[PDB]
């Protein structure tokens, strides 16, 4: 069995699309600790610990765009 | 397409004023080493001195 179907964000896509061709500064982020793990100065880590920034950034614009927009009427998750 | 684009426009500002402010200690580096030499030459009495020695007087 292979059901074909599409996600519910075309129009947001076009949206990000025609919105986001130029550059724009951000500066809110819903988890910001991801880029902060360290607070004591001097203090350095060997392992990869800033690779999970690119993934959160993602993970948390892609579940915005669909949970935050769930609440419009018929809007489906 | 957005996510890297936004970070480099958010990191651009404070990248500026630090390679300013390198440009101005680079500056002022240049400035702190001047120095005005002052040079000391034999003074031409000792040489009148022994030309009179040589003059017999
Ligand atoms: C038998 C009947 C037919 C069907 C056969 C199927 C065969 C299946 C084989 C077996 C497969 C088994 C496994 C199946 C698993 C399925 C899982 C699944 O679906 O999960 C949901 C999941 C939903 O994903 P999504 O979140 O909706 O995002 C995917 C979207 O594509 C949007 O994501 P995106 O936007 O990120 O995508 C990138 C997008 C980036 O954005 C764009 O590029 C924008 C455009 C988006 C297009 C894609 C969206 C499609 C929207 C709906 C359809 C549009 C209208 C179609 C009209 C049809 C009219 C009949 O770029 C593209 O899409 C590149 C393509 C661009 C094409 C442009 C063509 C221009 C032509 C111009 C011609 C001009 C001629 C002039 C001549 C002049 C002469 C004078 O599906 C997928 O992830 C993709 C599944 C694909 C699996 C592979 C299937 C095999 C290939 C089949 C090709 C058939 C071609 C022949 C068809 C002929 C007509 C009938």
């Amino acid at each position: 069995m292979f059901l074909f179907f599409f996600c519910d964000l075309f129009w947001l896509r076009l949206l990000l699309c025609m919105y986001y061709c130029v550059w724009s500064r951000l500066c809110f982020i819903v988890y910001f600790n991801c880029l902060m793990l360290i607070f004591d100065f001097l203090l350095f880590c060997l392992f990869d610990l800033y690779l999970f920034v690119g993934l959160c950034l993602f993970l948390l614009l892609w579940f915005m765009l669909f949970n935050l927009y769930s609440l419009i009427l018929y809007y489906c998750i | 397409d957005i996510m890297v684009p936004s970070f480099v426009y958010n990191k651009l500002p404070v990248i500026h004023f630090l390679q300013e402010k390198r440009a101005e200690q680079k500056l002022r580096r240049v400035l702190d080493e001047t120095y005005t030499e002052w040079t000391e030459e034999l003074d031409q009495a000792h040489v009148t001195d022994a030309i009179t020695r040589s003059l017999n007087i």
